[PDB]
């Protein structure tokens, strides 16, 4: 504990993410909405926005 | 106002031992990259301290 | 757990000691790196070994 701040301990956690190629398993807190068809709508499919 | 200046010449320069000398956070460089200092090499090295 | 001189080595496309012999990240790495000081819990006056 007497060393300089460059020589002090540092706990590192690396969170690595996989982009969507498989079915989505982990997804954040957003509510679902009923599906509507044959209308010009702004959709959102697992982060796919259009 | 009276900063030091030192020539460095006719020697082999290992830049990984500097991390064992001072407790600095980052090896900030402008024209080169600190990971590539061991491979390529120079003509003159000037060390200034203040 | 690493030291403070090597935290900048936790990055894509880095070369050194940790990034070559202990923990290597890919060139197209996506994700986040969270590093915080732990001098309160990971340091001992007799020597952490």
């Amino acid at each position: 504990p007497t060393y300089g701040v460059g020589h002090q301990p540092y706990r590192v956690v690396v969170l690595s993410f996989e982009l969507l190629h498989a079915p989505a398993t982990v997804c954040g807190p957003k509510k679902s909405t009923n599906l509507v068809k044959n209308k010009c709508v702004n959709f959102n499919f697992n982060g796919l926005t259009g | 106002y009276a900063w030091n200046r030192k020539r460095i010449s006719n020697c082999v320069a290992d830049y990984s031992v500097i991390y064992n000398f001072a407790p600095f956070f980052a090896f900030k460089c402008y024209g080169v990259s600190p990971t590539k200092l061991n491979d390529l090499c120079f003509t003159n090295v000037y060390a200034d301290s203040f | 757990v690493i030291r403070g001189n090597e935290v900048s080595q936790i990055a894509p496309g880095q070369t050194g000691n940790i990034a070559d012999y202990n923990y290597k990240l890919p060139d197209d790495f996506t994700g986040c790196v969270i590093a915080w000081n732990s001098n309160k819990l990971d340091s001992k006056p007799s020597g952490n070994y």
